């Protein structure tokens, strides 16, 4: 008999990045249930301010039973859903690439324009012509999400969703 | 450790051995053979001249004896009194009986953690030294306290 | 605290102690699991090491073992293992209200006498089992010196528990062998005392036998019939004396 | 800390006596195992001198000893 | 708010319980020297029963219903077999636990909040102490009642107003088969449950000096 | 039996940001129902002037029953509905990004235009050409609202909505 | 009987690139199943951040049996699903091709324009005219993904998904 | 390490053993089949030669 939405404690061991779904397994460490393992997957939010895990397949060894209690993880000592990961992974790369492509465009065109008012013309050449393709490809790739990654040695707090016996 | 005592409460082997040395060098005889312990005290340093009465300063010595006796876990205690030949047999035996009674009473009043205490005297019927020149200063006039330490 | 608990709560009224609790709240949630791991590994290692040591010590005293538990010096004339007897003194049972049942002595047959092929040996009983485990597998490892220290002390606790468990197992085994030997010697004494009936064995004999392909010279069959038992009749019981 | 302090030093423990032996042949004051003669006069726990705490779970603050008696002292009361 | 009251009550109750338990343990020999039971225990290791006495009985049931008598005697519990005599720990030594879980749910931030927290702590402490004292009084009353019943039974049996129990023992020699034996079987039964006589002709009195 | 729309107090132990809906739990500490807990979720408002919590699934011990009386939270000792938190999280960031991108655009274009009436030319280059992509991306992301977040150490007040037993 | 979500080990010998589906086989070398082998295929994620293997057809010796337990592989000494390969396969190739095509375009056009204010003209010719077709072909081929390839001597660990009798 | 178990665990508290086994597990899983293959070929050749 598990209370309606109670709190237990578990330990997570296998880690992965928030990029490719796959089976992830953890183990409850205390409480009434002991030695129980739990398999599930993750979910991706639009904003990277949090990260949580979908955990559904709870197997308790000893007896061949597999209840379908689906649960998540809450960050220890924070009582909040923030996850141990980073969120600024892919801002500077795209910002710099886009700005540099634009700078190349501007340099070529402006130093071509300022001719009226050899190697300088070659600089105009390179910047003016390689800025454009780089800029359009940067606009193409600018939407790559800043992914997060869970860690392989962190426990977790679990809030239950349904009751069992 | 915070659930069971590591030792007998208030027991310190270093204290025991130190006070044993101090008593022996003070002059009171102390012997520990096997699991049985015996302590001997001369009569003169404790009583008056063949008188069943206590010199006041002897209370400190009695306190030290009690402090030593506190440590050990003891079941039975025996105290015996002996003296010299002064007037008769009955007189000396009565004197020894009174001395044993008073010392036993004071010891029991003090925190002696035993179950049984026996007291007796035997006058001058068990000499321990041929040299009987002196009176109460003779070693034979004495008080013995004996027991066996259990476990 | 709770000693001068009024003053303790008065001090706790200030929120700086709540601030101090804000950081140590983590240990109650996360760190409370490493102790189980430490206890388990300590128990395993201590049990195995103690088992090896006790086995070596037992082997050190081989001669005295059989020298005292020579079962072969107690076998009967037809290679018969004597049975086992248990005796109780001053039996009293309170069945329920208004029901007391008492007796002075009582006896029970534990193991009925049967045949034997070779006399038993202590090594069947008192040889502690030993297999060296060489697979230390740890999931969570300490990262702070404090949790490292608590891991070490809990490991020592597990070591102590394993040693105690091994000692307990040895004690149980030695009690068992004591029980068996006491039963056998008590049976011998009682049979001398003439309170039990000695076992009875009969036999049958056949000469040459078999077909023209399989033959045996002599075929003898031995079967015991009278399993030893007490004699309820009492007048014929014989006592003894000493000097 | 030092059981055989101011003595020869700790040798081992006699389990049968449950006591340690110093180098000088005197039993130290310390102990070895629970299977030794202590002296117990006070102890913790509740539902004492009764059937002990009943293993069943009572949602209310009441806790009942296995003999059936209820101990509010072990219980919590408004 | 009420959390302060709760925690103060729990802590005060536990503290007073520890204090009273240690005080009780301080006096051991006097306790059992007073409440010996073996001396009352009869010759067949049978606990004597319990008697209760009341005097000057008057009862009203309704308009025109009055019943009046001098004394009444009640048998509380019948005598029964007992191996070892009882003691006083189970009657007086109250249980004890150490509450060590004050949760930080409502914490004082305002100075007035801290002040009211202190005062509520104080009153809860006093309330818990009072409750512990009441518990001790209850235990003492119960054990005194039992002992007084024992004494009353002894006095009534001495005054020859009750029937001492009559006990039969049946003795048998050896028993069992050739595998299980008991040397000297004996069965003890008690049949005459003690009770008070209803005829005063046999009643005999006493007179001091 | 509970009045229609009465007052009760509860203790909140866990917090979360107004970013991802999820299961949340609180504890009723006073009243007739003692030791009871209440799980539910929250809501996301269009305006950051308040924040409330939806609490319906009531887990009461005594019997393994789960009443679902729905209730919300109010500001303790304030008798108001607003949340005690911050609401100025992401105004300044987007304001500054947008204004800086615009300033870059303007600087490049105007300093190129005023050329008639090499380092300054390079500045014109960079500003004029990297302002535009930054400005369009900043306008794209400018619609981000400022979030609110409760704290995991404040009590709450609960008003009833339907009667239970 | 295989526990729900347990881990065993096997060995991979047949190497292949993540380019075309093909039967890839491993052989269980530990645990209860000895001498058993397992055929499966691979997959490709959206990015080169990892590489995982799907194993479905298990053949066990002893009896004429062929079970269909589906499971994945986790890299030993990594505790991650990623595969030991390389992901920078085709970055600089397309980068340099596109940039060189642009540079050709620029050189031709700029040195043709700067004529008013023979071998030089021929350089203009080559760069300008071969810039365009090369640039558009490079843009066409720029979308080629970076592949990964498994090794021919790397072991593997396998967590299970569904049980067997 | 595992012999003086108390000292071994005191040492393994540190992560140096973890970084040691990190590289060793690679070989432990890599070289397994080589043993069986060598056993088989040696058995065959030796049996034939002895015969």
């Amino acid at each position: 008999i598990i209370k309606t939405g109670d709190i237990m404690f578990a330990v997570l061991d296998t880690s992965v990045n928030s990029d490719e779904p796959g089976p992830i397994l953890a183990t409850i460490v205390t409480g009434k249930l002991k030695g129980s393992k739990l398999i599930g997957s993750f979910n991706l939010p639009s904003n990277a301010d949090k990260m949580v895990i979908t955990f559904n397949t709870m197997s308790i060894p000893g007896a061949e039973k597999t209840i379908s209690i689906s649960a998540y993880a809450i960050d220890p000592n924070t009582a909040r859903t923030a996850l141990a990961s980073r969120t600024n992974h892919h801002y500077l790369m795209r910002y710099g690439s886009l700005f540099a492509s634009s700078f190349l465009q501007g340099f070529g065109n402006a130093f071509q324009s300022a001719n009226t008012t050899s190697t300088l013309e070659n600089a105009v050449i390179g910047l003016a012509t390689v800025g454009k393709a780089w800029s359009q490809q940067a606009q193409q790739l600018f939407n790559t999400p800043t992914t997060v990654e869970v860690y392989s040695g962190t426990g977790l707090g679990i809030l239950f969703t349904q009751d069992v016996t | 450790v915070p659930k069971l005592p590591c030792r007998v409460d208030g027991a310190c082997d270093a204290t025991i051995i130190k006070m044993m040395t101090d008593l022996n060098k003070k002059g009171i005889k102390v012997a520990s053979v096997g699991q049985n312990y015996l302590i001997s005290i001369p009569a003169s340093a404790l009583f008056a001249d063949q008188s069943p009465r206590l010199n006041w300063a002897s209370y400190s010595l009695l306190n030290e004896i009690a402090a030593f006796l506190k440590q050990f876990r003891k079941i039975a205690i025996t105290v015996t009194s002996y003296s010299s030949k002064y007037v008769s047999v009955k007189r000396e035996r009565a004197l020894t009986l009174a001395r044993s009674r008073v010392v036993s009473e004071y010891l029991w009043s003090q925190g002696v953690d035993s179950r049984i205490i026996f007291t007796q005297g035997l006058g001058s019927d068990k000499p321990i030294t041929s040299y009987t020149l002196g009176g109460d200063r003779s070693p034979n006039a004495r008080v013995e306290i004996t027991f066996r330490r259990a476990v | 605290g709770d000693t001068g608990s009024l003053a303790g709560l008065q001090a706790m009224a200030d929120s700086k102690y709540t601030r101090a609790q804000k950081k140590q709240k983590m240990g109650k949630i996360r760190e409370m699991a490493l102790k189980e791991t430490a206890l388990s590994v300590g128990a395993q290692a201590g049990l195995a090491w103690r088992a090896k040591i006790i086995d070596e010590q037992l082997n050190k005293q081989a001669r005295n073992l059989d020298a005292i538990y020579d079962f072969n010096s107690l076998v009967l004339e037809h290679n018969i293992l004597p049975p086992v007897l248990l005796e109780g003194r001053n039996t009293l049972n309170l069945a329920d209200a208004q029901s007391i049942r008492i007796s002075d002595r009582t006896y029970k047959v534990a193991k009925q006498a049967h045949f034997i092929t070779t006399p038993p040996t202590w090594r069947q009983y008192l040889w502690m089992d030993y297999v060296k485990p060489e697979a230390p597998n740890v999931t969570l490892l300490p990262k702070t010196k404090a949790e490292k220290e608590i891991w070490c002390i809990y490991t020592e606790r597990g070591w102590k528990n394993g040693i105690d468990q091994a000692n307990t197992i040895l004690e149980e085994n030695i009690a068992r062998i004591k029980e068996d030997f006491g039963g056998m010697i008590l049976y011998r004494k009682l049979l001398a005392m003439n309170m039990v009936s000695p076992p009875y064995v009969s036999h049958t004999d056949l000469g040459v036998t078999g077909d023209g392909s399989e033959i045996h010279i002599d075929d003898r069959v031995l079967r015991i019939t009278a399993l030893p038992e007490l004699n309820v009749n009492s007048a014929e019981w014989r006592a003894a004396v000493a000097k | 800390d030092g059981c055989c302090s101011k003595m020869g030093g700790i040798n081992y423990c006699d389990s049968s006596a449950g006591r340690l032996v110093c180098n000088n042949g005197f039993y130290s004051t310390c102990y070895c195992t629970r299977h030794a003669v202590m002296d117990l006069q006070f102890l913790m726990g509740c539902c004492l001198w009764h059937g002990g705490v009943y293993p069943q779970l009572n949602s209310s603050g009441l806790v009942v000893c296995n003999d059936g008696y209820v101990s509010e002292e072990c219980s919590l009361q408004k």
